[PDB]
């Protein structure tokens, strides 16, 4: 699941950053 | 759940793809280029709001401290779904509801991830798990939504 976690943590960085 | 040094990789790994010139820090242009590879076009505004709320020493970049800490934090993210289908829908972009192959290569490449033919079939087929070759948006959620 290497590079689909990657990506899955961009977008939940994104979210966070958003939210936060 | 407790912070393991996996999911510290992980994050870096996560980190790097907004590093793109590799210095350490995420600038405000590194972050709204990820954005623009992933269905948004935030404002300038956003930008310097959104690394402000994590920018710890102020320097108006984040590091990768500052990142892990937000990615590490018991949140619950209010804005999860919305960002997951706005990420669908730039994979699936002819909106036929399925990722294919080219469709996931496209978007990769896009990241900065130039994917081999063997892991992209790869990627397809982990998340493939009704299969029927293809990417549907639920089996997108299960890929997004994994910790
Ligand atoms: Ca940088
Ligand atoms: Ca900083
Ligand atoms: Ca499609
Ligand atoms: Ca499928």
């Amino acid at each position: 699941r290497r590079k689909w976690q990657k990506t899955g943590n961009a977008v939940r960085a994104i979210g966070r950053l958003s939210s936060m | 759940d407790q912070l393991t040094e996996e999911q510290i990789a992980e994050f870096k790994e996560a980190f790097s793809l907004f590093d793109k010139d590799g210095d350490g820090t995420i600038t405000t242009k590194e972050l709204g280029t990820v954005m623009r590879s992933l269905g948004q076009n935030p404002t300038e505004a956003e930008l310097q709001d959104m690394i402000n709320e994590v920018d710890a020493d102020g320097n108006g970049t984040i590091d990768f401290p500052e990142f892990l800490t937000m990615m590490a934090r018991k949140m619950k993210d209010t804005d999860s779904e919305e960002e997951i289908r706005e990420a669908f829908r730039v994979f699936d972009k002819d909106g036929n509801g399925y990722i294919s192959a080219a469709e996931l290569r496209h978007v990769m490449t896009n990241l900065g991830e130039k994917l081999t033919d063997e892991e992209v079939d790869e990627m397809i087929r982990e998340a493939d798990i009704d299969g029927d070759g293809q990417v549907n948006y639920e089996e997108f959620v299960q890929m997004m939504t994994a910790k």
